[PDB]
């Protein structure tokens, strides 16, 4: 017999359920059963995603979109508000307008990544039992993949940490969700690169999955010099949370990151007989496209076309793009020196091949981001600036 | 009468001792064919081991089967009955038999006897199974022709039962 | 080219793949079924519900997550597994384990339909069905697994896959929804498993029962069974396609009415008394009279929406229907006499009808009180419930000339001197063996097909042996090795042991020795 | 509508009155019925579909529909046909809801079931036997 | 007010809950709460897989391992039993012994496949958005992948339908589960091949995803003549359910199937710049290794080492292997004619490269299956038999 | 080589990746917090529960599935 | 054991007797405790672990353990440390059960929590401060 009462449940205990039934009215006291029915729906019907996310952030009317009133109850020493307009240069009539087109609240997001988590481990168990690593090119495996794909994990890790102040500073709930999920996918990319290296180490005697050599390459090899400078600036040089998100995902990761992940490591895997690396880059590229859907909605649909501040916001976005595209072009110009270390494959690692890869990256970027904010870009000029770093 | 326990009894033990003395494929084949004619199907000769014959048959089958893999060349396992006959010839002979049967009573006895004589391990499994299916098709078709046509009193006569009781 | 491509986000939906499935088959001489069949008509039909393997898994996994959430989280936190009236918790020992064997045999029957299908879309559909019946087998097991962990009497929930072999009701279960499906014409399964089994009997058996479980405090069974039957939609759909093909060819249509009637009778012969007995006697709170449930689902809705509608195309109302309706009204009360009388051979604890039950039985089946009620009350006065009484009703039946026979075809017990349902004893000797048959439909089956029907019965296997020795040998005991699983009351005191059974001196006879 | 009640007709009678009709000579053969039956297991999504689709627009299109509460499930009977548009349900639920998702809760049917687009239908028609009434 | 009673729930209705509480004993009536506690556990403790699966099949004592007694209630016309020993040449002391090492009952099986189903569609939506198809070799895409990978789906489809008679005839629950899950994985493989082709059709104007050319190739091209002949025999030529499973998975699919899926289409995808196909073969190879674990337990642990019939069974397994290995060697000899149509890549498609691929396949097969049943095999002899079909 | 390899089934467990996380950081002058604080002490510590992104999602999704089953179904 | 009851000590008193001790001068500062508290939400897996692990082997090894029924959760309090081995739980449940899987039902802690191998422990020890 325990010291405390064994509480009777009102759902099942006869005496308490009878008391409850006598208390419960015999009719509903209102007919509006839609949770937060007053949200303005983005789509033809209010979504559960919106109902659970929108106006969770308790902004007052002096932050655009807020429904509350009055000052915060406690501010920073000196007076910095809990959240405030000073956090970013961009302006809008309603910070709540943003919608992730994938409609991710927490549950669908961890549900999908759980699928990938478990399937990845079944895939590895079977890939090791298959022996398929036997046909990978050993120089690619040991000298290019291990070392420079490994070093790329530090770019992903830095973009992850650039989100820390965004998670604190940004001004609405759907934005904060978009940013935090983007950060987890970036640190996931870094962890999956290391997971692949650790996995190859179990199959290839003498293959070293220590990060010592990748990290030396990230921190001191000229090939990653421009890239590391840009990441360091996006992560720790600025605090405007819109600038971090734009520079990080819409400029740097969409040009340098897409080139490194998709045009170098993923594409060249399927020229050097690497049946393992495409399984891993499939995940980072899926994540990139999901993140882009949300980044695009925040900056194109909402901020670049806001009825009162669209042109104002394009002034800042165009200035950020000019600076960070220069940084990213310099990163790519450094990075294409890596082609001097790979076995020549016509149409892939020769000058024409690299030129067409750069034409894809800069051309896709012009369509996906630059045209949508009014940023003029000469693609051939950017391709030629990077090719100045290519050793013929 | 008083039955012994279900799964362990003197009848099964006594038959296992007989089975243990089988030493050749010819001896075991004759033993299992006589057993199945004596003790299986509604036309069996004897119900004296009714609750044990199915277990005993399995033990005869296991003995015959092991003798086959020990003694016979591989090709015989695939293409011959353990009677010595060509398996494909046995199949053609019994399908023709049942297709020539003039009534469902003739057809049933041919099908039943084919199983008593050739059920594996006597015949190879693949040949047996497809022959058994071809026979069963014919037998089903002839029995399901005017299934309700004969009154019960007529069916009792044609089957040949001794009617012991009919509740009013 | 290398620069230009449509980058609109696209995938491939299941119906886009499904479009191409019919083309996956190819022609060769040996491409035909392995199983014997009477049905040889054209059957190149389309699948209504367009499922592929990946979509199959997504649908079923979504069902499972909600079901196991409810069971393992919510209902366990409520303690719901021990909030069941004892009669109904005992009942689920047999409903769930007996249905499990039906589901298991449906796997094999569906594999025969898969084999005898000639269109790639129907092979695809029958594999999904094959998989569903594995699912259902595991769902039925999970109910007894859950009861074993959470209900006040795990015995019999925890070992029916061996303890069911002791008793006579299990024998007929191996025919109803089991041998009757898989041991016969492979295309005909579309008639007996699907047009009859799935379209007629699974609704009362699996859906209607959930309301009875709910009435008696059981929310575990509705959680699982209502998910089980969501799969049945695709199964009926599979079989309907082949029934249409059968109806369209005069050579194969000429077999359909006989197959339908034999299927209907085979299934109802056991289903009608056994489920009626389990619903009405295995419950405290009754949802409605069993004969009304049967009328709603079997006679009016299946009979009218399936068979009556198909009457426009030559399908005949089963000739055995009148005999069946008589069983719907009385056969489950007949069975209750046998089941109460032979209680030591089961794996469940039984409850004689109480005063409230008796008034309900008599109001809804006038004549019940004077026939069955008086027997149950005499058995109670004789010490039915009391382990020191030395009384077991099967012996009393024999002393009063109320012999129990086992139908050689259906394995259903029959007590001609007390039965009000359909039946009359016919005893034949053939080639030195005596056989008891109990109705016109089964007797015909046995006369035409004696080698299909050689099932040993409990009296042939147990002849001359004492009851407690049979029960002990079949493991019919609790973990102490002496208290019986089965009991003649549902209370926690005065449980019967093997020695209490032995005290009654009940020895199995040969019921046909007198003939 | 009344004739589609779960307890319609003979099911209203008890005792000897029930037996007399149940054993009446004319009730020893099946009778053709133009009805369909559809069972949905109770759940958050299904209970919304019953209240706002089936019992509103559904009954407006087909006044013979009867919906009965059977504890763990809804029992639905109607003349001719019952249809549910999965797209209408997803609109009501505010979350993805295909026809595949509606079937997760269709727990029993009596009738011919088919799908045309996003609509799930059970019908009295014998598809492949009944002949089309229009060339359109 | 509905015509029928609104039934009161005994769990929540005060009066029915109180009646039930009065009826329920105040103590458990037994302490054994382990569902089917008497199953012999294969592992340290009984698994839920075993509890839910084992002895569901109601076999009598005259089928080795059965716990029931007496004849079946209804047999086929003629007397064929519902299940019986005549179904297979192999013998055992206990048909229930088999255990899938993945412990798959229905639930974990569809959970895993559902993960793959949903992730596959996310991957495809991102891959089309990525534009990654742009760098595939067009000749590989149109003349080898579309046509001959398409044609491979008929091999998977035929192996799928070989299981239909196995699902009806096999003699225990755990074996039936193994067989049916293996069947669905095979038809999944065929559907996934078609899904890849239909996906490429949406991205490449003029690419024809119709099965017409693949079906003509499977039914009439000499490259698939031996393969189709073997599949037809295993599917429709035999009914011994053990022979089907062994010949299907342990011989034909483990030699021809693995060469075609892994050594040809998967491996060569990663020399011709194909970033799409590895995602699909990743699934078929995971399925192969999962099925192999179950097939291995049945034929090696249970049947080839059955205490009484092990040598008896190896006599049959050896004869089947002799026959179906000759069929598969002939299939492979036809199939390597396909190398005459591909662009030469040193170490992959030349004679030395094809020879090393056959050495992996026959060498792996000798370790995984032949050595375990005592089947003698000269690996170099089999590689040379197949290389006779290789056009230099 | 091209023929010989260990074909034992292996994957990579979360704690095997977690062991390398501490090395993911790198030194540069600006690598410090952006927020005001009074606390400037050494704080190079180890995480007790070794989770990575994939394992985080697996755990939380397994909690969610039971929760939403209980709510939306039972 | 009794001092680890949910209603131990002052929690036995009601009315004025409770108020007099609650406001006693010596009770206006916290008092160091060597206990730990562990809360597990009720579920199929957790209830088996409670009955067959915590209340047998756990309580034999730590006799100060008290387990109380709090409707939706189990409330556990013990001197020093509480430990649960996930490998033992997996053996009991018949299904895979990693240390990660054990956390899904660990709803609350008062104490320092860590994992070593397959064991989960909550301890009074102040790791990194204590020796
Ligand atoms: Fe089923
Ligand atoms: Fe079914």
């Amino acid at each position: 017999p325990q010291s405390s009462q064994v509480t009777k449940r009102g759902l099942t205990d006869p005496e308490r359920a009878a008391i409850i039934a006598a208390a419960v009215p015999d009719h509903a006291l209102d007919t509006q059963r839609k949770y937060h029915y007053f949200i303005q729906p983005r789509w033809k019907r209010l979504s559960e995603y919106e109902q659970l996310s929108c106006y969770a952030q308790p902004n007052p009317d002096w932050i655009a979109g807020g429904l509350d009133w009055g000052d915060w109850t406690q501010k920073f020493h000196g007076g910095r508000p809990s959240w405030g307009n000073e956090s970013t240069e961009l302006r809008t009539t309603d910070w709540y307008r943003h919608r992730d087109p994938a409609r991710r609240w927490h549950h669908p997001y961890v549900k999908d990544k759980s699928e990938e988590a478990r399937y990845t481990q079944r895939f590895l168990a079977a890939y090791s039992s298959e022996g398929s690593i036997r046909t990978i090119d050993p120089y690619w495996r040991d000298e290019i993949l291990n070392k420079y794909f490994g070093a790329l994990l530090y770019s992903e890790y830095g973009l992850f940490n650039a989100h820390s102040s965004v998670g604190r500073d940004c001004l609405s709930d759907t934005i904060r969700q978009t940013a935090v999920f983007a950060a987890l996918d970036k640190v996931d990319n870094a962890q999956m690169i290391q997971m692949e290296r650790l996995f190859i180490a179990k199959l290839v005697p003498g293959f070293d999955a220590s990060t010592d050599v990748p990290k030396k390459i990230w921190t001191t090899d000229p090939i990653y010099s421009g890239a590391r400078a840009t990441v360091q600036e996006i992560w720790q040089g600025v605090q405007d949370w819109n600038e971090i998100l734009w520079a990080g995902h819409a400029v740097y990761d969409a040009t340098f990151g897409q080139f490194a992940r998709r045009e170098f490591f993923q594409r060249l895997a399927t020229v050097y007989g690497d049946t393992l690396t495409p399984f891993f880059t499939a995940q980072s590229q899926t994540y990139f496209q999901t993140t882009r859907g949300a980044i695009d909605d925040l900056f194109v649909y909402c901020l670049a076309n806001d009825s009162e501040f669209g042109a104002h916001n394009r002034t800042f976005l165009n200035a950020w793009t000019e600076h960070y595209l220069a940084s990213s072009v310099a990163a790519l110009k450094d990075f294409v020196g890596l082609y001097a270390k790979v076995e020549k494959v016509a149409g892939a690692t020769d000058r024409a091949g690299v030129s067409e890869a750069l034409q894809r990256v800069f051309g896709d970027w012009k369509i996906d981001y630059a045209d949508k904010i009014g940023f003029r870009v000469d693609v051939d000029q950017k391709v030629d600036a990077v090719l100045a770093g290519y050793k013929n | 009468a008083k039955r012994e326990p279900i799964h362990d009894n003197s009848i099964r033990t006594e038959w296992e001792a007989k089975i243990a003395k089988l030493t050749s494929v010819d001896q075991a084949t004759k033993f299992i064919q006589d057993f199945r004619l004596a003790y299986t199907s509604p036309f069996r000769k004897s119900y004296d081991i009714d609750v044990d014959y199915q277990y005993i048959e399995r033990k005869i089958e296991e003995k015959l089967s092991v003798l086959k893999t020990e003694k016979l060349p591989v090709a015989d396992l695939i293409t011959k009955a353990t009677t010595g006959e060509d398996a494909a010839a046995v199949e053609a002979t019994w399908i023709a038999k049942i297709k020539a049967a003039k009534s469902k009573y003739e057809a049933e006895r041919i099908h039943i006897e084919f199983r008593q004589l050739y059920k594996p391990p006597v015949l190879p499994v693949n040949v047996f199974l497809r022959t058994d299916a071809a026979l069963g098709t014919v037998l089903m078709e002839i029995r399901n022709t005017d299934y309700y046509g004969t009154p019960l009193e007529g069916l009792r006569k044609e089957r040949g039962v001794k009617v012991l009781h009919l509740q009013a | 080219d290398a620069l230009k491509v449509n980058r609109a986000p696209v995938g491939v939906e299941p119906q886009e793949v499904h479009k191409w499935l019919q083309s996956f088959n190819w022609d060769f001489k040996e491409n035909r079924t392995k199983y014997p069949t009477k049905y040889h008509m054209a059957n190149e039909t389309k699948e209504q519900f367009k499922v592929i393997a990946k979509e199959y898994a997504r649908m079923e996994a979504a069902k499972d997550e909600r079901q196991f959430g409810t069971l393992l989280d919510g209902l366990t936190r409520l303690g719901a597994g021990n909030k069941v009236h004892p009669r109904w918790g005992e009942t689920m020992k047999v409903i769930s384990n007996f249905l499990e064997v039906g589901e298991y045999n449906a796997i094999a029957a569906s594999a025969m339909l898969w084999d005898s299908a000639t269109a790639a879309e129907q092979k695809n559909g029958y594999l999904a069905q094959v998989l569903d019946e594995i699912r259902h087998t595991h769902q039925c097991a999970f109910i007894n697994h859950y009861y074993s962990k959470h209900y006040h009497d795990p015995a019999g929930h925890n070992d029916a896959r061996r303890t069911r072999a002791i008793g006579p009701l299990w024998k007929g279960m191996k025919r109803v929804f089991a041998d009757g499906f898989i041991s016969g014409d492979a295309v005909e399964c579309s008639v007996n498993l699907q047009l009859v089994g799935e379209a007629c009997f699974t609704n009362p058996l699996i859906v209607a029962v959930t309301e009875w479980a709910s009435a008696n405090g059981d929310e575990i069974t509705p959680t699982v069974f209502l998910s089980v039957e969501t799969d049945e939609l695709r199964h009926m759909a599979n079989g309907y396609q082949t029934v249409v093909s059968i109806a369209n060819d005069p050579a194969s249509a000429k077999f359909l009415n006989t197959d339908l009637n034999n299927a209907f009778w085979t299934q109802q012969k056991y289903f009608t008394p056994v489920l009626g007995y389990l619903f009405e006697y295995g419950s405290k709170f009754k949802v409605e009279p069993w004969v009304k449930t049967w009328n709603r689902w079997v006679y009016e809705d299946w009979g009218g929406i399936w068979i009556g509608r198909l009457g426009k195309y030559g399908v005949e109302s089963p000739a055995s229907l009148r005999d069946a309706k008589r069983d719907a009204y009385w056969a489950h009360h007949d069975l209750a006499l046998a089941a109460y009388a032979m209680w030591p051979l089961g794996f469940a604890r039984l409850a004689l009808p109480d005063e409230e039950d008796q008034a309900w039985f008599e109001a809804n089946y006038p004549g019940w009180a004077d026939h069955y009620g008086k027997i149950f009350n005499e058995w109670k006065k004789l010490g039915y419930e009391d382990p020191k009484s030395g009384f077991i009703p099967y012996q009393w039946l024999l002393a009063n000339g109320h012999d129990v026979y086992i139908d050689r075809v259906s394995q259903v017990p029959f007590i001609p001197s007390l039965a009000k349902g359909t039946g009359s004893l016919r005893v034949h000797e053939f080639n030195g063996k005596k056989h008891s048959l109990t109705d016109d439909w089964g007797e015909r089956q046995w006369l035409i097909e004696p080698e299909r029907y050689e099932c040993h019965n409990v009296f042939e296997q147990y002849e001359g042996r004492e009851l407690s020795e049979v029960i002990a040998e079949g493991h019919g005991v609790r973990s102490d090795g002496k208290t019986l699983i089965a009991q003649p009351h549902t209370r926690g005191d005065n449980l019967w042991t093997l020695e209490d059974i032995k005290r009654a001196g009940c020895v199995f006879p040969d019921p046909l020795a007198k003939f | 509508s009344a004739h589609n009640a779960y307890n319609a007709g003979i099911m209203q009678k008890t005792g000897k009155a029930f037996a007399d009709e149940f054993f009446a000579e004319e009730n020893q053969v099946v009778h053709e019925s133009n009805a369909v039956v559809l069972v949905l297991m109770k759940s958050d999504e299904i209970d919304a579909i019953i209240e706002d689709i089936v019992l509103k627009g559904g009954k407006a299109k087909n006044p013979s529909i009867v919906v009965e509460d059977k504890a763990g499930f809804w029992w639905i009977k109607a003349d001719g046909a019952i249809e549910i548009d999965a797209a209408e349900a997803g609109e009501l639920l505010g979350k993805p809801f295909s026809v595949y998702d509606l079937l997760i809760g269709v727990s029993a049917t009596v009738g011919r079931a088919y799908t045309l687009g996003t609509k799930f239908t059970i019908t009295s028609e014998l598809m492949g036997l009944d002949r089309a009434l229009t060339d359109i």
